[PDB]
């Protein structure tokens, strides 16, 4: 994943 | 050229589906209209850099989330209320945005946790830099 933050919810 | 950030607003937890940090398929689910959600620029922080994910990478909610509250190390960008069930944020320079939902309102929902994502993103295949960033961010009903 690397790139990214904090978006679990979908 | 400038960056987006498109949220889609969703009401109720996952039915035994994995988390998914990119773009899904919309359940088209009861959506909450006149949901309150507000963005948060993480100060020292730039997308702008390959530096600037490493050590936004290192931030840990303590620091952007200890009291429940935010910090000092948050500038305050813009409030706005999505309606229809989607928002969407444009003019957006290379960062972090936070999205915090108010309180204020949702009387029949209850306020769900908040969710964090850098912007611009890069590509699946980590070529180039994506111009629009998609979140599902879905919502705690009351009871």
């Amino acid at each position: 994943k690397n790139a990214g933050f904090e978006l679990p919810l979908t | 050229e400038r960056t987006s950030i498109a949220v889609h607003a969703l009401m109720g937890l996952p039915t035994g589906q994995p988390a998914n940090g990119t773009k899904l398929d919309s359940i088209g689910l009861p959506k909450v209209d006149g949901m309150s959600f507000t963005l948060y620029r993480v100060n020292e922080i730039d997308l702008t850099t390959q530096a600037g994910w490493d050590a936004a990478s290192k931030i840990k909610l303590e620091e952007l989330y200890t009291n429940g509250h935010p910090t000092d190390k948050v500038t305050k960008v813009a409030t706005k209320k999505t309606e229809g069930g989607v928002a969407k944020f444009d003019n957006l320079t290379p960062a972090l945005y936070l999205v915090v939902q108010e309180l204020n309102g949702a009387e029949a929902v209850v306020r769900s946790q908040p969710f964090l994502v850098a912007a611009p993103q890069t590509n699946p295949t980590g070529d180039g830099w994506l111009q629009d960033v998609h979140v599902y961010p879905k919502h705690q009903a009351l009871s």
